[PDB]
């Protein structure tokens, strides 16, 4: 939902 | 060393305008959402605004405290994020930080602006070297879940912020292994397994509610002996 980008 | 560096703050009167900038290096800036967060004379952190990616047509979201007055933008070709502040108020006073990545790993040093849901953490805990201490983060809405993407951020002297944990339990790279995130008893928690003297610091949690962040009031950890 937020910025979950590794 | 990823680096974020804010600029543009100063000493301004109520009613005025001012634009902050922040230049990023060391990570692929354009692949991450960026945020402004501000620290007021009261020591607390308040999330201000976010901006998404080019692929999200740069969608933005604001705290209710600044909606209608602040505009966040970014320029991927310059690895820079911005905050246009209009109709400044005394309550806008604070240190402004740009921060992002999984979800608050990286913080600038901040730029000072002087104008002239409740997330609850333990006010203070005391430990000593070698002990195991656990800090907790409660939501007024009910139980914390992985859908709140709990983050933990450490503030060292002087206004030195580093993200420890994002996505409930994901350690930011280079973060010592003694730090761990969890959900415990419907709260988010951060555990230091073997506290060290240098862990004396203020620890903030942040919880995500669909399209905004709310930071807790922080926990002062003392490490005695
Ligand atoms: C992160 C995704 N969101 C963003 C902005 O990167 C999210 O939609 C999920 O797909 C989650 C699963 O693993 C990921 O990297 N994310």
């Amino acid at each position: 939902a937020p910025d979950t980008r590794p | 060393q990823v680096q974020l560096q804010e600029s543009g703050g100063g000493l301004v009167q109520p009613g005025g305008s001012m634009k902050l900038s922040c230049v990023a290096s060391g990570f692929t800036f354009s692949n991450y959402w960026m945020n402004w967060v501000r620290q007021s004379p009261e020591k607390g952190l308040e999330w201000v605004a976010e901006i998404r990616l080019k692929s999200n047509n740069y969608a933005t979201h604001y705290a209710e405290s600044v909606k209608g007055r602040f505009t966040i933008s970014r320029d991927d070709s310059k690895s820079s994020v911005y905050l246009q502040m209009n109709n400044l108020r005394a309550e806008d006073t604070g240190i402004y930080y740009c921060t992002g990545v999984g979800q608050f790993a990286y913080w600038g040093q901040g730029t000072t602006v002087t104008v002239s849901i409740v997330v609850t953490q333990e006010s203070a805990l005391t430990t000593s070297p070698g002990e195991t201490v656990t800090l907790t983060c409660r939501s007024s809405t009910g139980a914390v879940t992985t859908s709140n993407y709990a983050n933990w951020v450490q503030e060292k002297p002087d206004h030195l912020f580093t993200g420890l944990i994002g996505g409930t339990n994901n350690r930011a790279p280079g973060v010592p292994a003694r730090f761990s995130g969890s959900l415990i008893g419907d709260k988010a928690a951060l555990t230091i397994t073997g506290a060290q003297t240098e862990d004396e610091a203020i620890y903030f949690c942040a919880l995500w509610y669909s399209n905004h962040w709310v930071f807790g009031g922080g926990t002062k950890l003392t490490v005695l002996g």
